[PDB]
């Protein structure tokens, strides 16, 4: 019922159709070239084809039971072949070709979708993703943040590593829990007036000279920070309400410069047990 | 005295072999 | 506050003569302790590692946790040997969590005769690699890796053996004049984007470039013989080692043997099909080269 091919240098995927109930194919690190031979496989609910050489998504229409399906490190560059795989619940393409958000339009029940590592410059045509929890969009080129509004049950966004420079299209994710935009453009903290459930925020790596308008994020524990530009110990006011915080990155920022810099942030978050790498309470 | 690096006498030098090399 | 090493490092070893993809499922606080615990050894060490002979010296491992363990039973299993890696300990095939845990773990069971340098993939954002970020968020969480740059954070940047090898991962860096500049970097650091420690991660050599000259991966810069040349009469060296290039034989010396290039990861990708090697240096600063041929 499961078979784990992981690493076996096969270069074809050939005679599967010996599998009468196979549920889980692992085809990992094999050098595949192409999809094919698969349609007798009809009880598979996971195909998993990381880091082959696949260059085109074709031949999986017939594996309408497939809940998890992963191809991954391979050579995409286009977003297809999907349209029949409705019970997709977790769907990862990192590291491909990808240029584009499309062609998911029929995946209801998917729960993540991975795209990190691509060449995205927009978010679109996830609209229809409506019980997506968790999105991956890190390390594209995704310039702004939109179209978002749709995906009211996401609870991670990761947008890491992109060329963002404003946060906004985050009003409607309202269960909205881990948001990760390090390494991007940010100069000022806003538009999260409606994202009360965020236990975790990362801006760090960015141009933010000034903490504001987190003071409502009374849930945070996890405030990452580190490499900007904050310079006002005063701003640490802003995460008072936080009163379960127990993480805070704020190293090397100018604030850090201060011989009493542990001191002040013990002072100001009472309630930190972790700065930076190191451990404050027990 | 110093000490200096030298190859034991089965080390190839492969540098005009045409050894393939790649940025990852 | 305490990691039973040995248990580690066990569990870790359990999986030598499997068929390379086997996974070690440590519990989430001992790699977090794994990583803390050696963070304050990388921090009470200099920077500027400075290594006497005997010691085999590695490349890349790419996370190629199966191919570790083939350069260990050649090489011998720490503390038989001493070893400095280069970098680039990272990457995807799932298995790139045990490869650092391994060698997290000999670092601190032996501080000082085990070392590890700072590749570009150990960077502390996923601005060009993803594989390990990837990784730790499938099998743990997102803050796992953030633990882990903090770790990567404190790694050293170079070593000098007997005075006369000079190791870093990428290679020379043109604002690199006196060895003190690489003293003087402060820890916790990320890789920035320019500058010294960035070409000292990140640069190649080059033999069509006559000195300087741009970097075809869109970071650093490439140097030429006449770089290597002028640095090792500068700074009275004999050597560099320096990995960050997949190499044919594993690997590949340039400028008349004034520097080699080691890769220690066989069959990258599985597309180039290259050779693993592993350069041993004796008491006497003699150099040998072991190879690790592709097991498929
Ligand atoms: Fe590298």
């Amino acid at each position: 019922e499961d078979v784990d091919l992981n690493h076996y240098r096969i270069g074809k995927i050939e005679g599967f159709e010996v599998l009468k109930k196979v549920k889980t194919l692992c085809l990992r690190q094999n050098l595949i070239k192409c999809i094919e031979n698969l349609e007798e496989l009809q009880s598979l609910r996971e195909l998993d084809l990381y880091d082959n050489q696949i260059k085109k998504i074709e031949n999986l229409e017939a594996l309408t039971e497939l809940e998890i399906l992963d191809i991954s490190f391979n050579l995409l560059r286009n977003i297809e072949g999907v349209d029949k795989l409705t019970r997709l619940k977790k769907l990862f393409l990192v590291n491909n070709k990808i240029s584009k958000i499309e062609n998911l339009s029929n995946l209801h029940q998917l729960q993540m979708l991975e795209l990190g590592s691509n060449r995205i410059r927009a978010i679109e045509n996830i609209d229809t993703l409506t019980n997506l929890e968790s999105l991956f969009l890190g390390k594209n080129k995704i310039t702004k943040l939109q179209n978002l509004d749709a995906l009211t049950n996401l609870t991670v966004l990761s947008m890491q590593s992109n060329r963002l420079t404003k946060i906004e299209g985050l009003q409607n994710l309202v269960n909205l829990r881990e948001l990760y935009l390090s390494h991007n453009g940010i100069e000022v903290i806003e538009g999260l007036e409606n994202n009360n459930k965020l236990t975790m925020l990362d801006i760090a790596s960015n141009r933010i000279k000034k903490i504001e308008n987190i003071s409502h994020l009374t849930e945070l524990q996890e405030f990452w920070m580190n490499d900007n530009l904050l310079e006002s110990w005063s701003d640490l006011d802003e995460l008072k309400g936080a009163r379960s915080l127990e993480t805070v990155y704020l190293e090397r920022n100018p604030l850090q410069k201060d011989p009493q810099y542990r001191r002040k942030v013990m002072l100001a978050l009472p309630s930190v047990r972790q700065i930076d790498a190191t451990f404050v309470r027990f | 005295p110093e000490k200096k690096v030298e190859w034991t006498s089965d080390t190839v030098d492969n540098e005009h072999m045409g050894r393939r090399s790649s940025k990852c | 506050g305490s990691l039973n090493l040995d248990s580690i490092i066990g569990r870790l070893l359990e999986v030598q003569g499997s068929r390379p993809g086997k996974n070690v499922q440590l519990t989430e606080n001992e790699i977090r302790g794994l990583c803390l615990k050696s963070r304050e050894i990388f921090l009470s060490q200099p920077i500027l590692l400075e290594l006497e002979a005997p010691l085999k010296i590695c490349g890349d491992i790419h996370g190629q946790y199966y191919d570790l363990l083939r350069l260990f039973e050649y090489g011998g299993f720490p503390p038989e040997s001493n070893y400095l890696f280069l970098g680039d300990y990272v990457d995807r095939g799932k298995q790139s969590l045990e490869t650092i845990c391994l060698l997290l773990a000999y670092k601190i069971k032996y501080p000082e005769n085990f070392f590890l340098l700072r590749g570009n993939h150990e960077c502390a954002s996923i601005n060009r690699i993803y594989g390990f970020y990837d990784e730790c968020k499938r099998r743990y969480n997102i803050k796992l890796w953030k633990t882990f740059t903090d770790c990567f954070n404190c790694l050293p940047i170079a070593a000098i053996v007997d005075e006369k090898i000079f190791c870093c991962h990428g290679g020379l860096s043109p604002d690199l004049q006196s060895m003190e500049q690489i003293r003087r970097i402060m820890r916790p650091t990320d890789v920035p984007d320019q500058g010294l420690l960035c070409d000292l991660l990140w640069s190649d050599p080059d033999k069509d470039v006559q000195g300087w000259g741009e970097n075809d991966r869109g970071v650093s810069f490439t140097f030429g013989a006449e770089v290597v040349a002028k640095f090792l009469h500068k700074h009275d060296l004999d050597l560099i080692c320096r990995a960050h290039q997949v190499v044919e034989d594993g690997y590949e010396f340039f400028a008349k043997r004034q520097l080699v290039t080691l890769f220690s990861a066989p069959n990258y990708c599985g597309e180039f099909d290259n050779a693993g090697a592993m350069m041993s240096v004796d008491e006497t600063l003699m150099c040998s080269f072991q190879i690790l041929k592709p097991a498929d």
